[PDB]
């Protein structure tokens, strides 16, 4: 389940669209609740947005920074790491 | 639902349980601020013709883009920005324009440019941002600018910089539709026979590509006039058009609508139920001895 | 978690609310410009009715009413602009303005220069600084401090910069009002905004009223009317008579700032109006030294540099050219990616700035 | 019947939306959606009509001949003007002008049309009035028989939203009931010299009450039996609408010789 | 449905719970209105649209520290309670403004006026790029820049090019039609413009041909020497009473610039003035490069030819040449474009630029 949102990036491999679709997506996945999806979104954001980076994808891990669910606020920071890689700095200072 | 509904609805609501219960049709503020449309124009080019080398300029610049845009976009040649058309006043400046409109059949919109010279902050500034919004919708049109033209088939309006600064906008705006959109579906027409009006963004490239040039009449061109507007209406039947038309030197197209005015009143006098040929000679002689002032 | 906390203040919010409501439904029903109880049940004469308005009027002369602390009603309420007079239920505050204008409580540019404008900074210290920091040694002497101040050379010459820096460190309220707005073509509408200004700033005394550009409004009289220095006069005139007329000196000050001085009126000039005269216009050598010193500071910078030689590129300048010389200097070595600056760019900077002036 | 009776609030029909169904916009300022009876849906039912309203009940009680009334003082009618050819001889051209314009369509419409030729519908008078000019305005209104309807030009000027176009739309209609007529708009310059080069703001009310004179203006008059007189001081320009073909044809001079 | 309906139930369950309480007070028809002050009774006076006005209490939907005047909030029947906070309607960069968001073009398309570019970039592109050089350093990027060429040459083309490139909204100004002589109108236009800016930043203004109050007088009277000085007088304070690294980004433009004066322009703000010189050889094979990509043509066409024999012409010129060469074209019944009318474009528009005898050509 977890795996099968982790799965949709490297289906999304080649595929011009869909690649946007996914900005359509994480909204879906927003709207459905549950634990197992509020710890697996950061994830899901960082995977695509380090093979095709997005502005929102930043835009929206600086707010999951200063969330007050734990275990959203540990993989938001290390996925927004994720994506400051391949330099030193940036908008990452 | 809901896509009934939309932005600018006028809706019937209960003023018993605030319940939209239908819908009638969506309202504007433009449109009757002295701008208007006039759909399928009554104009043709035997109404004012003998414009023969203007035709053919004319219908390449204006006609073609608007009938066929895909063919122009793969030819090579982006569609003309603007058309400014200059020759002698009261022809059939606006004619033209509104001849055009109707043969491709677009909406003819009429602006008049100072009515754009409202005194509150911005309301003008509002009216013209509407304008492009409302045209867009509207598209294809042909933009026409009345108050920026002297011709006495209608009438000779506009003064200062107050239709020069209006003048200025639709050319910016040009710019703008081939800019962000990367389209044009939307022609802008000036007429003017007056140096006092112009633009220096008129005679710049980049900005208005087309300067077609309006013929004078001339004797086989006034009888072409003459004809239409003798044949909207009783005459007699054995009539030389040619012959009239060849008294007539020196008389723009409006002037060949005047002698059929002045005409009809010698018929209405003499109580015909037609205008006979002898009213038009007399006409003419009455419409050249005005020209030649002392 | 951001999502319930916000619910929960609602919930809280809401139940106080509706009692509230339902309080302010049973009997029926501060800034004003005229007061209306439009009703008035509870409350010469020895009750309120006051509603103040052309359609009806209720008329009592007599206010204060500690028991039932009146006010309520139709809801404007207040002192009146007629002077019956909700005098103190909830808070009047002297006839008090709803028309608005620019306020920024602490503007927050601190001190661009402190050398080279040495003697400028220091008639701004004695006027305004000092009188708010102690009210006592003034009045000690007998003395009241400059009510007006008149800003001159060119404006945007960090003649700004300075004013807003002695303001933020007395903690005051900057009151903009821009000379160019105030330009209608109906019937007194400026002058009633002027009159507003003034109610309103002895409430909040302790302020720099700035008045952008006598260029602008205020800039003949000796036409007597023309229809666009006529409403300009009325303005204006009106304008003067309220600063002799007395608003509190050590408080309230009034800064005017002018491009070009063929604008000015002796009606202008007089105290109660202007008392100084500060000069922003064109320094000396050792002063533009200092200005380009001191914004350089800030920046790296790779060495070889001496100011003097920088100073005297210049044949005539006014503080608004030398903030462009160290700030186009840095243009020069960002191009070139860099972080320091050289003498060579400081040079190069000068010789852009001063032609361009020129005609 | 009863129940649908005095007292009564006057509105006016702008269209019908669907079938016994009408939008009515009342005079007061507020718009009403109402029913209409069934027996006044067919066959007298016109698109915009003046109506008597009721007050309680949101229904059409009755249809009103349009003659309906706004609070600036009610235009003058006068069957048969007193000023009938007072001033005559050596207004020779004056006289001739005037007499072919404005005299026969009203006589005779049909023979225009016959010609093929447009009537006048409209015509404009310029050079002064009240020293010749009026005086022929009012003899050629009381030889033909027709009402003579003077038209406060200068009065619409109202300072409110519309009252003003409500009126005018009241007048035209009256006018090709009771044609033949005469609507004489005495200074229209003063609705109707506004930007010809943003110059003469502050016009922003009389704007809708010229669109209202135009559209009924040229939308009847069409065999013309209804003349429209437009008279200045001396002469104002105007805006385009009027002053095309198909309105103000005839634009009659007085000499200055 | 049941896999869902389980997280489902109670989600539903805590917003709904809110939104009844909520509704029940809120009960139709509330009226819409402007918040006039927040007071220091801790009221809000209001100003209704019904006519009457209030002291108002605020049930806490958001605080009223995230509160401030002018804001739409929905008010209570008669005492007018916020009952609830609105969003606001009619931004108004559909009255003052011309929008082009996303504009078109890039600095490849005209290359070879890269030194230009550089300059251009060095106010606009680059702070946003790379913002560490001006924050370290201390020194602020020029806030407004002035761009002198011509409309479809090179001055328009600069422009679209680079507002693209930091993706910022092009919000175009016609500066003539500012001018509207009477007075009210101008300077609160202008202040309307630069407000809606600064909110919605980073923004182009883009003031597009300046040249009417580009007159500075030293006495001002009467109306018809004092509107056009107004309109001047506030720009130049506007500029001079804030600032900003771009909150609010200026492009001015004018033909020339020996029309604005000095002291409007205003140094330390507006620190480059930045210059059109004409594309030059290698920038004609460009411009015509991406101009002949549009066509359909025939094969005896050389680029190379035609750039040769044209004596350091305006980009204008190259737009043209095509422009013109699809109509001899289109008249002659083809979608081909020979050699021949090509060089008649040529020979057309070189004529006319270098024309300006007996005081150019002696």
């Amino acid at each position: 389940l977890a795996y099968a949102v982790l799965g949709i990036a490297l289906i999304a491999l080649g595929e011009d669209i869909g690649k946007e679709m996914s900005l359509r997506h994480f909204g879906h996945l927003m709207h459905y609740g549950n634990e197992h999806i509020r710890r697996m979104v950061p994830l899901a954001m960082g995977i695509v947005s380090v093979s095709d980076p997005q502005m929102k994808v930043f835009d929206t891990l600086t707010r999951f920074s200063h969330d007050a669910d734990l275990e959203v606020s540990m993989n938001s920071i290390f996925a927004m790491g994720l994506c400051g890689a391949g330099t030193n700095n940036a908008r990452l200072a | 639902n809901v896509k009934d509904l939309k932005a600018s609805q006028r809706v019937c609501l209960r003023s018993d349980s605030y319940m939209l219960h239908k819908v009638l049709e969506n309202k504007a503020d433009p449109l009757v601020s002295l701008m208007m449309v006039e759909k399928v124009p009554d104009s043709t080019y035997d109404m004012v013709g003998g414009l023969t080398k203007q035709i053919k300029e004319i219908k390449e610049v204006i006609e073609l883009p608007v009938k066929h845009p895909e063919l122009f976009e793969s030819l090579g040649i982006a569609q003309p920005k603007g058309v400014i058309l200059y020759g002698p006043p009261g022809t059939g400046k606006t004619l033209l324009a509104r001849a055009v409109a109707h043969h491709t059949d677009c909406k003819f919109i009429r602006v008049s440019g100072a009515e754009l010279v409202q005194k509150y902050i911005g309301e003008g500034s509002r009216m013209v941002r509407e304008l492009f919004v409302m045209a867009r919708e509207h598209a294809p049109s042909i933009i026409f600018m009345d108050e920026i033209d002297s011709i006495g088939s209608t009438r000779v309006e506009g003064s200062g910089g107050g239709d020069s600064e209006v003048q200025r906008t639709m050319l910016e705006l040009l710019n703008q539709l081939d800019g962000f959109e990367t389209s044009k579906n939307i022609k802008i027409i000036m007429a003017t026979n007056r140096l006092d009006i112009l633009d220096p963004a008129l005679l710049r490239p980049g900005r208005i590509d087309r300067k077609i040039e309006f013929p004078p009449p001339s004797v086989a061109a006034r009888a072409e006039i003459l004809r239409i507007h003798s044949r909207k209406m009783n005459l007699t039947r054995g009539i030389n058009l040619r012959k009239v038309a060849e008294k007539m030197n020196g008389c723009s197209g409006a002037d060949v609508k005047g002698v059929c005015t002045e005409a009809g009143m010698y018929a209405l006098r003499e109580r015909r139920i037609h205008v006979t040929q002898e009213d038009f000679e007399l006409a003419v002689g009455k419409v050249m001895n005005k020209n030649q002032e002392t | 978690l951001k999502q319930t906390e916000n619910d929960l203040k609602d919930i809280e919010a809401r139940i106080k609310e509706k009692a509230g409501v339902k309080e302010s439904d049973t009997g029926l029903a501060h800034p004003l410009q005229v007061a209306r109880c439009t009703k008035i049940i509870k409350g010469e004469d020895a009750k309120y009715v006051i509603n103040l308005k052309q359609i009806a009027k209720f008329v009592v002369g007599l206010g204060e009413r500690v028991s039932p602390t009146d006010i309520e009603e139709g809801m404007r309420v207040g002192v009146d602009r007629s002077k019956y007079n909700i005098e103190l239920p909830l808070p009047p505050r002297i006839d008090p303005s709803v028309t608005m204008m620019t306020v920024e409580e602490k503007p927050d540019v601190t001190y661009s220069d402190v050398g080279g404008c040495k003697d400028q900074i220091e008639k701004l210290r004695e006027v305004v600084e000092l009188p708010l920091l102690s009210p006592e040694r003034f009045a000690t002497l007998g003395i009241d401090p400059p009510k007006g101040i008149l800003l001159y050379g060119p404006p945007g010459t960090g003649k700004t910069l300075c004013a807003r820096a002695v303001a933020n460190r007395t903690d005051a309220t900057f009151i903009r009002v821009i000379g160019s707005e105030l330009v209608q073509k109906y019937v007194g509408e400026g002058a009633r905004m002027v009159r507003e200004l003034f109610e309103m700033a002895r409430t909040k005394k302790a302020c720099i009223i700035f008045f952008d550009e006598i260029d602008a409004v205020g800039g003949a009289r000796f036409d007597d009317g023309a229809g666009g220095d006529n409403e300009v006069q009325r303005t204006m005139l009106e304008l003067i008579t309220q600063l002799d007329g007395f608003d509190p000196r050590g408080n309230i000050k009034v800064m005017f700032a002018t491009n070009r001085p063929n604008t000015l009126d002796p009606a202008l000039l007089r105290p109660g109006r202007i008392d100084r005269k500060v000069e922003f216009s064109l320094p000396d050598l050792e002063g533009r030294a200092n200005i380009f010193r001191i914004h350089s500071k800030s920046m790296s910078v790779e060495r070889g540099i001496r100011w003097e030689l920088i100073s005297r590129l210049c044949p005539n300048s006014t503080g608004a050219e030398l903030r462009s010389v160290c700030t186009e200097a840095g243009m020069f070595a960002i191009r070139a990616r860099r972080k320091v600056a050289t003498e060579k760019d400081f040079l190069k900077a000068v010789d852009k700035v001063i032609s361009g002036y020129k005609k | 019947k009863r129940i649908q009776s005095v007292p009564l609030v006057i509105g006016q029909f702008l269209e019908p939306i669907d079938q016994n169904t009408g939008i009515v916009s009342s005079t007061t300022g507020m718009s009403y959606v109402v029913r209409i009876l069934s027996t006044l849906d067919r066959e007298l039912l016109k698109p915009s009509m003046s109506v008597a309203l009721h007050r309680h009940s949101n229904a059409l009680v009755d249809i009103l001949p349009p003659d309906s009334d706004s609070s600036i003082s009610v235009m003058g009618e006068n069957e048969k003007p007193d000023v009938t050819y007072a001033d005559v001889g050596g207004l020779d051209m004056q006289k001739q002008e005037i007499r072919e314009a404005v005299e026969l369509p009203l006589v005779q419409a049909d023979l225009y049309e016959q010609i093929g030729i447009d009537p006048p519908r409209g015509v404009l008078l310029y050079g002064p009035p009240g020293t010749g000019k009026t005086m022929l305005v009012k003899a050629v209104a009381n030889s033909t028989k027709a009402a003579f309807i003077r038209v406060n030009g200068s009065e619409f000027v109202h300072k409110y939203l519309g009252e003003g176009p409500r009126m005018v739309r009241d007048v035209f209609r009256l006018a090709r009931e009771n044609a033949p007529s005469i609507i004489f708009i005495d200074e229209v310059d003063s609705i109707a010299t506004k930007r010809f080069d943003a110059q003469t703001g502050s016009d922003r009310e009389v704007q809708r009450i010229l669109i209202e004179l135009l559209t009924q203006m040229d939308g009847f008059d069409q065999s013309t039996n209804v003349k429209v007189i437009m008279a200045t001081n001396r002469a104002d320009t105007l805006d385009p609408a009027l002053l095309r073909p198909g309105r103000l044809d005839r634009k009659i001079e007085f000499p200055s010789l | 449905f049941v896999s869902n309906s389980e997280i489902l139930k109670p989600f539903e369950k805590k917003q709904e719970e809110e939104k009844k309480q909520l509704e029940e007070i809120r009960g139709n028809p509330l009226s819409i209105g402007t918040l006039e002050e927040i007071i220091d009774d801790d009221h809000a006076i209001v100003t209704s649209p019904t006519m009457p006005d209030y002291y108002v209490s605020i049930l806490s939907f958001v605080d009223k520290e995230l509160l401030e005047p002018g804001c739409s909030v929905l008010l209570h029947h008669k005492t007018m309670s916020i009952v609830g906070v609105l969003q606001d309607d009619a931004d108004p960069m559909v009255s003052v403004m011309k929008m082009d968001k996303s504009p078109t073009e890039s600095y490849s398309d005209i290359g070879g006026l890269e030194s230009q570019i550089q300059e251009i970039k060095e106010s606009v592109e680059l702070p946003l790029t790379h913002p560490e050089l001006y924050e370290e350093m201390g020194i602020k990027p020029p806030k407004g820049v002035i761009l002198y060429g011509a409309p479809g040459t090179g001055k328009t083309l600069l422009a679209k090019a680079v507002a693209n490139q930091t993706s910022a909204t092009f919000l175009r100004i016609v500066g003539s039609e500012l001018i509207q002589k009477y007075l009210g109108d101008g300077p609160r236009l202008c202040r309307q413009i630069f407000k809606v800016a600064g909110e919605n930043a980073p923004s182009i203004v883009f003031i597009d041909e300046i040249d009417a109050i580009g007159t500075k007088r030293y006495d001002s009277n009467s109306g018809g020497e004092r509107e056009i000085q107004r309109t001047m007088l506030e720009l130049l304070n506007q500029l001079d009473g804030f600032d900003d690294r771009g909150d609010v980004k200026v492009i001015m433009a004018t033909n020339k610039i020996e029309t604005l004066d000095p002291a409007l322009i205003r140094p330390g703000r507006i620190d480059r003035k930045i210059l059109f010189e004409n594309p030059d050889l290698s920038t004609k094979k460009k411009i015509l490069g991406i101009h002949t990509s549009k066509m359909n043509l025939s094969e005896d066409v050389n680029l190379e030819t035609l750039v040769t024999t044209k004596d350091d012409l305006s980009g204008a010129d190259i737009q043209a040449m095509c422009t013109e060469a699809g109509l001899l074209a289109l008249r002659e019944r083809r979608m081909q474009v020979t050699a021949e009318d090509f060089k008649q474009a040529k020979e057309r528009v070189m004529k006319n630029k270098v024309e300006e005898n007996l005081e150019g050509l002696y």
